[PDB]
C-alpha cells in the first residue's frame, strides 16, 4: 500500500501540507526504504518547515540510494548552509555541479 | 419513618432470589419485608417455600403456618405442610393438611398422591 | 419402535389379553415414560387384574401428565375405593366431576 | 440500643455489592443502613444506583429524588433520574432533570447527549 | 492502513473537499473509533455541508474521548444553535469556556 501513502505524499507536499507530506512519506519509506524520491523529498519537505538536521539526514540518504541527483546535492548544501556547516554546503554545491 | 414501599422492594429481592435458588438470601429478604409488616401470607408462604428449599421444614411449617392463618385457602401451603409433616414422619398430620388442601382444590393430584402415601405409611 | 409396542398394548388390552396389555404398555413407556394415555391404560389393565394399587400408581402418573383426564380420575377413585380409601375415592370421584 | 457503626457497615457491604453487580444484596444493604438512619444522599444516591441497575427505574427514581432532598448539588442523581424519566417516555421531566444536572455541570457531555435526545423525543 | 485515510482526511477537509473528507475520516475511524480528532473534524466536515444533527453526534463523540475540546464544546455549541436548540447550545457554549 506503500504506493499510495506515496502518492499522497506527493500531493501533499504540492500543496504546502508539509505535515501531511511527511508522515505520508514515512509511511510509504517504513514500507519501502529504497525509494530514493521519497527520501529526496522527505528532506525536502522537512527543509520548508525549518528542520534542516533532519533535511540533511534525507538527502544524504537519497543521495547514497541515488548519488546522480543533482538536486539532492544542491539541497544538501542549501540545508547545510542553513546550518552554518558552510564548507560542507560549498562541496555539496559543487557535487551537485559535478 | 418513611420507607413506604419497604416490604414490596424486601418481597420482590426475596422473590427474585428464591427463583435463583438462593434461598438463604431470599429468607433474609422475605423476614425484613415481613419483619416491618408481618401481614402478607405471600411473604409467609414464600418465606415458608424458602425455608422449605433450605430443608428445615420444622421452620417452613412455621412460615406456612402463618400464612394460612392470614388466608386458609391457600391449598398450597396446606400441601407443603402436609409434605413437612411428612417428612417428619407425621404421618397423621401429613393426611390432615393434605386432606384441607384438596378440599380446596380435588384435583391437586400430587396432593391425593402424598395423602395416599401418608394413610399407607400412617 | 415404542408406536407399535403402544399398539399392541391397546389390541391386547381391547382383547382382555391383560397381561399382555401389561408388559407391552410397559415396553413403550420405557421408550416413552410421557405417554398419559398408556399410563392410564396401565393403569386399568393392572385394575382388571385386581392390583388396585398399581392402578392407583399408574393413574395419578398419568394424571400427572393430564389433570383432565376425567376417567383417570374416576378410575382412580375406583381404585381407591377397592382398597378401603374411601375419602380418597370420594375425592377422585369429586375430581372428576371438577 | 448500640451499634453505632450500623450504618458505616451495611452501606460498605453495599458498595462491595453494587461493585460486583449484585444489586439485590445491595440494595437490602443500602437499605439497612438508611433504615436505621435515613440521611445519607449517598446511600440513597447509591440505593438509586442499584434499583437503576436492577430496572425498576421508578424505584430508583424515588431513592435519587430523595438523595436530591438531602443534597440538591448531586449533579449525577439529576442525570439518572432524567434517564429514568427519559426510559419511562417521560422526556419533559427527562429534560427538566438534564438541564438541572448541567446547571451544576455544563461539561457533562452524556447529560447533553442524552438531553439532546430528550428535545429531540419530546 | 487508518493512519493513511486519516491523512487523506485532513488533506480534503483543509482543501474544502468535504465529502472527501468525510468518507476518508469515516474509513480512518472505522478502522480506529477511539481517534477523537478524527470524530471531531468528521463533526467539522458534516458542520461545513449543512449537516447539523450529524455534526452533533459527532462533536458528542469526541467529547466523550475527550472533554477538554473546548473547540468540540464550541462548535458543539454552534451546531445546536443552527438547530435552534438554543439552551443546549448555550451550555455547550459554557462548557467551552468552562
Amino acid at each position: 500500500e506503500a504506493e499510495l501513502a506515496y502518492l499522497l505524499g506527493e500531493l501533499a507536499y504540492k500543496l504546502g501540507e508539509y505535515r501531511i507530506a511527511i508522515r505520508a512519506y514515512r509511511i510509504a519509506l517504513k514500507r519501502d526504504p529504497n525509494n530514493a524520491e521519497a527520501w529526496y523529498n522527505l528532506g525536502n519537505a522537512y527543509y520548508k518547515q525549518g528542520d534542516y538536521r533532519e533535511a540533511i539526514r534525507y538527502y544524504l540518504r537519497a543521495l547514497k540510494l541515488d548519488p546522480e541527483n543533482a538536486e539532492a546535492w544542491y539541497n544538501l548544501g542549501n540545508a547545510l548552509y542553513k546550518q552554518g556547516k558552510y564548507d560542507l554546503a560549498i562541496i555539496a554545491y559543487q557535487a551537485a555541479l559535478e | 419513618g418513611s420507607m413506604g414501599n419497604l416490604a414490596e422492594k424486601m418481597y420482590k429481592a426475596g422473590n427474585a432470589m428464591y427463583r435463583k435458588g438462593q434461598y438463604t438470601i431470599a429468607i433474609i429478604a422475605y423476614t425484613l419485608a415481613l419483619l416491618k409488616d408481618p401481614n402478607n401470607a405471600e411473604a409467609w408462604y414464600n418465606l415458608g417455600n424458602a425455608a422449605y428449599k433450605k430443608g428445615e421444614y420444622d421452620e417452613a411449617i412455621e412460615a406456612y403456618q402463618k400464612a394460612l392463618e392470614l388466608d386458609p385457602n391457600n391449598a398450597e401451603a396446606w400441601y407443603n405442610l402436609g409434605n413437612a409433616y411428612y417428612k417428619q414422619g407425621d404421618y397423621d398430620e401429613a393426611i390432615e393438611y393434605y386432606k384441607k388442601a384438596l378440599r380446596l382444590d380435588p384435583r391437586n393430584v400430587d396432593a391425593i398422591e402424598n395423602l395416599i402415601e401418608a394413610e399407607e405409611k400412617q
